[PDB]
RNA sequence: GAAACUGCGAAUGGCUCAUUAAAUCAGUUAUGGUUCCUUUGGUCGCUACUUGGAUAACUGUGGUAAUUCUAGAGCUAAUACAUGCCGACGGCGCUGACUCCCUUUGUGUGGGAUGCGUGCAUUUAUCAGAUCAAAACCAACCCGGUCGCGGCUUUGGUGACUCUAGAUAACCUCGGGCCGAUCGCAGCCCUCCGUGGCGGCGACGACCCAUUCGAACGUCUGCCCUAUCAACUUUCGAUGGUAGUCGCCGUGCCUACCAUGGUGACCACGGGUGACGGGGAAUCAGGGUUCGAUUCCGGAGAGGGAGCCUGAGAAACGGCUACCACAUCCAAGGAAGGCAGCAGGCGCGCAAAUUACCCACUC
RNA sequence: UAGAGUGUUCAAAGCAGGCCCGAGCCGCCUGGAUACCGCAGCUAGGAAUAAUGGAAUAGGACCGCGGUUCUAUUUUGUUGG
């Protein structure tokens, strides 16, 4: 099939090497996986010893956490945006190791609100009032001070964070082989690395 | 069809699961007797030294 | 320095985190970046520089992630060219045992460099230790230089 | 081709220590996997018609093995080719007679009768030390046993003194400068001595000294040492000789003067 | 107890030497960069007195010239196939309606019903992973005891870990992880008369860890003749960097962007070898010369090239699929094949044995 | 291969064999050595012979001292300034 053998390539010198065997089994190849985005579409292959791996096409959700906060939610998966080694898989959306992507940011401003009893990027106040102002202010006393002042002098979403709430979509990094695990996990981004994706992103494409 | 011997040999089955736990807890236990007594000569130990250290700083 | 990212990609070094917290230190302050290293082993002691500079190299012995195992060799540089990689090279004599008399050969070795070292120069000794195999014919990473024979570096007055 | 694991062994190619003649026929018993690498080890069926001539024929090792007859450490075998090995006790009930598998000192086992209130401990020595899950700490001996709680002080290299119906450890030595030791690979093999020393050469191979009881001297390798007595005094019974490993102009005189001849 | 489903083995053994010159192979080392049927030892507690439908052998009817070709109908098993309980949770953390004293509060109190998560394994992210050499003023403060002083601190291992163990927040493979709907000998107690109960010994299967037999990749040094082979290598990857794909894991192994490198008179690169490498064989004062297809070890191949199923293990040919070259049967529609296993035959040549006997010995 | 032991009837070979009671011993003794295994890698003594090096616009050692700077985490019980 294709192969992963060392020996059909030549050497230092650049002199060429005849042959040694027919191809192995264990030089084994097999074809990619390009995960795409939509309803979930796993499929598994048997590997040298039994040992099923878990080959991922057409994925929707992915396990995202947030570093500061130590949160972490199953979470929907919108679109991707920079690929840092070939573009054309962001023009054709495929998914894998430390792509970029837009996710849907709603559980994590959930349990910042019922943790810290505080709005994020918000509209108006409007909206707020038929209701979830129910949780913000509560019947408590004791409690409502006791503890939400140790929730006070530590609310301080950065403003590069704060500013995309208000769209409901935030940047990610993916940290695990889609076409091997089948899950696509990974992290949100913070500090630097959120200043230079940004910088990147604005300079190539539009 | 439910003989005696199928009774019998669930009756057994379930019957190990009981030892293990038995096991368990003994092992657990005197290892942890054990353990905490080598403690007691780890700072038996200590504090012969610092013991010690109120001599060799002499002088 | 503070600009070390060129690649399409961001390098930071794993296993270690930046913090969001506690922001009060006045007109300046930390980078906001400690910094990862290792030791080696075998008596070698880690250089100064690599702790307290700031670059990335995933192979770098003293702080990437590599493991030194099995063979050191050493060798006298002979090129660098590549990369933060060099090309050493070692003699020795082959023994031709029809006649009572030896034969002269040498052998050329690609080694990586990791920036560690900054002062490197052609005709330098350089002691080196065995790696995972890091490229197609790389599979030793530099432990220690060293200028100790004559043709010094530098004049005498060091 | 090769495949996969062979399964065959050629009588010239098999271990020189189990003594094999030439002219018998092509192959040779091939152990069967188990706690004891393929060359250190002795198979059952060695045992029983190369040494104590109990058989005859390889049909009649195994209908004397079918019978339940033999055990080895406690337990009873009946795979003929079971991998027998250094600190295996081999009891045959039917008889009355027990067996320790010890190096003789020209580097070969020998047949070891010991008594039958000694048949209940045998020695290991310790490979390996981990903490399994929840805290656990193991132990791992040459023979492939796993002990659960060990006690927080024996290390690596050091010998354990078990019991065959429990495991359970009873008594331990630690490898330090002055205790007995038996030596159980390479030159040096079935020879007895005080450690004496311990050099280290870090990333390879440390090497350890030994000294007889006859001023005679010899390195080897740590991974060839194996401690069997506090000091001076070895906990298992020893084969005549003792490890002495004399000299060929010694054994000529011996045998010259006992003129062992006959009986 | 025939047959038949099921399991296992068929990947060892045997034969030959075409290929192949830093390749194979030898000594030396490394997996801290991986997989491992089996054996050996660990590990086995977050309708239940026992579930489902459907096949073979067998009965009966068949087709084709032909094959270890198979169709239709009628029955019936499981350690096949496929579902799915009971026990024993009394767990703890986060939640906090409340209420209880002294300070309204804040802050100092103790309980607390109500709720979510709470076995191992998989995937991502985080936290901690301690002791160091002493003093002086400020707030709350343990203790020797009182309305401002002397005295104290916590797995394992390595030369070396982004190791092992621990904590937190989540995640979960279904039809696509585990915690027994299986089988054979031998027995017992009954607020007691066959049910409630419990006691032994095995066969089998199974998660993960170790061990064993390996396997795979990698380091240093080692090769016959040739200059009538002096420069070779590269977007048709050649040497290196960054990120991925893929793979059992390390790696231009392969893709995208970037740099312009790597090898050579110490013989690179090309060519030849009646070249498979070694343990060894013949001759030999001392040094050497020539041989090694051939019983032990390593490699490679089943007419030539290629692709794959099943499995722990194969790029397997006493397995399957296709092209090339051969060759057999035919009712001209179709089917079938691989002796460099043992004998035997043709051919080739100066050149090489019987179409015998037997599992009694080694395995 | 060299080499030790052992009347295969001697030898080439082989790894065997040797003893006494008639059986009444229900046995006993003993062997299956040793040397070699170039180069390369590993380990510790020797220092003749052969390569190789130290300060010449200097820098060696004594706590000798001034200037200047980063910084380690201990103790004052701990926690924090
Ligand atoms: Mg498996
Ligand atoms: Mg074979
Ligand atoms: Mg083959
Ligand atoms: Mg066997
Ligand atoms: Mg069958
Ligand atoms: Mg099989
Ligand atoms: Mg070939
Ligand atoms: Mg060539
Ligand atoms: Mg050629
Ligand atoms: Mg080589
Ligand atoms: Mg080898
Ligand atoms: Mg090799
Ligand atoms: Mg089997
Ligand atoms: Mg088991
Ligand atoms: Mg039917
Ligand atoms: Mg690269
Ligand atoms: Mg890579
Ligand atoms: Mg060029
Ligand atoms: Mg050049
Ligand atoms: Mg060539
Ligand atoms: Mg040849
Ligand atoms: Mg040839
Ligand atoms: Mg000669
Ligand atoms: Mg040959
Ligand atoms: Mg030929
Ligand atoms: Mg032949
Ligand atoms: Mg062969
Ligand atoms: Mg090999
Ligand atoms: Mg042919
Ligand atoms: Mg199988
Ligand atoms: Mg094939
Ligand atoms: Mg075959
Ligand atoms: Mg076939
Ligand atoms: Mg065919
Ligand atoms: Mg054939
Ligand atoms: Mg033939
Ligand atoms: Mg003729
Ligand atoms: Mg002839
Ligand atoms: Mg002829
Ligand atoms: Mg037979
Ligand atoms: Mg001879
Ligand atoms: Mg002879
Ligand atoms: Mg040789
Ligand atoms: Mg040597
Ligand atoms: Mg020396
Ligand atoms: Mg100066």
């Amino acid at each position: 099939g294709i192969s992963r053998d060392n020996w059909h390539k030549r050497r230092k010198t650049g002199g060429k090497r005849k042959p040694y065997h027919k191809k192995r089994k264990y030089e084994l190849g097999r074809p990619a996986a390009n995960t795409k985005i939509g309803p979930r579409r796993i499929h598994t292959v048997g590997v040298r010893g039994g040992n099923k791996k878990y080959r991922a096409l057409r994925l929707d959700v992915g396990n995202f956490s947030w570093g500061s906060e130590c949160c972490t939610r199953k979470t929907r998966i919108i679109d991707v945006v920079y690929n840092a080694s070939n573009n054309e898989l962001v023009r054709t959306k495929t998914l894998v190791k430390n792509c970029i992507v837009l996710i849907d940011s709603t559980p994590y401003r959930q349990w910042y609100e019922s943790h810290y009893a505080l709005p994020l990027g918000r509209k108006k106040g409007a909206k707020l009032t038929p209701e979830e102002e129910e949780i913000l202010n509560k019947k408590r006393s004791k409690k409502i001070q006791k503890k939400y002042d140790e929730r006070k002098k530590n609310a301080k979403i950065s403003s590069l964070l704060e500013e995309q709430f208000q769209q409901g979509k935030l940047l990610a990094c993916i940290a695990s082989r889609p076409g091997q695990c089948g899950r696509a996990d990974g992290y949100v981004l913070e500090g630097k690395e959120l200043e230079f994706y940004l910088r990147k992103i604005k300079a190539r494409k539009g | 069809l439910v003989t005696p011997r199928v009774l019998q040999h669930k009756r057994r089955r379930i019957a190990l699961k009981k030892q293990r736990t038995k096991k368990n807890k003994e092992e657990a236990a005197e290892y942890a007797k054990l353990l905490a007594k080598r403690m007691k000569e780890a700072k038996e130990k200590r504090q012969e030294q610092i013991a010690k250290r109120r001599r060799l700083s002499s002088l | 320095m503070a600009d070390i990212q060129t690649e399409r990609a961001y390098q930071k070094q794993p296993t270690i985190f930046q913090n969001k917290k506690r922001v009060l230190l006045g007109e300046t302050g930390k980078e906001k970046l400690p910094r990862y290293y290792k030791n080696i082993g075998l008596g070698f002691k880690t250089p100064k520089e690599a702790i307290e500079g700031t670059y990335i190299d995933k192979k770098c012995p003293f702080t990437g992630n590599v493991s030194i195992r099995g063979r050191i060799l050493s060798g006298v540089v002979t090129k660098m060219k590549m990369q933060r990689t060099i090309v050493i090279r070692r003699d020795y004599l082959h023994y031709i045992r029809k006649y009572n008399r030896f034969e002269k050969r040498h052998k050329n070795m690609s080694v990586h460099l990791s920036p560690c070292f900054r002062d490197v120069q052609i005709g330098d000794i350089v002691t080196v230790g065995e790696c995972r195999p890091l490229s197609k014919t790389v599979r030793f990473n530099v432990l220690k230089v060293t200028k100790a024979a004559g043709t010094k570096k530098q004049f005498q007055k060091f | 081709m090769a495949r996969g694991p062979k399964k065959h062994l050629k009588r010239v190619a098999a271990p020189k220590h189990w003594m094999l003649d030439k002219l018998t026929s092509v192959f040779a018993p091939r152990p069967s996997t188990g706690p004891h690498k393929l060359r250190e080890c002795l198979p059952l069926i060695i045992f029983l018609r190369n040494k104590l001539k109990y058989a005859l024929t390889g049909d009649e090792v195994k209908k004397i093995c079918m019978q339940r007859f033999i055990k080895i450490d406690g337990k009873v075998r009946a795979d003929i080719t079971y991998p027998a090995g250094f600190m295996d006790v081999i009891s045959i009930d039917k008889t009355g007679e027990n067996f320790r598998l010890i190096y003789d000192t020209k580097g070969r086992f020998a047949v070891h009768r010991i008594t039958p209130e000694e048949a209940k401990y045998k020695l290991c020595k310790v490979r390996k030390i981990f903490v399994g899950t929840k805290g656990i700490p193991h132990l791992v001996t040459h023979d492939a046993r796993t002990i659960r709680y060990p006690d927080p002080l024996i290390k690596m290299n050091d010998t354990i003194q078990i019991d065959l119906e429990t495991g359970k450890i009873t008594d331990f030595i630690k490898f330090d400068t002055g205790n007995l030791c038996m030596v159980t690979g390479g030159a040096n093999l079935g020879r007895i001595g005080v450690i004496t020393n311990r050099e280290r050469h870090p990333g390879s191979f440390d090497v350890v000294h030994v000294k007889d009881a006859n001023g005679n001297s010899f390195a080897t390798r740590l991974s060839n040492i194996f401690v069997i007595g506090k000091g001076n005094k070895p906990w298992i019974s020893l084969p005549r000789g003792k490890g002495i490993r004399l000299t060929i102009a010694e054994e000529r005189d011996k045998r010259l003067a006992a003129k062992q001849s006959s009986g």
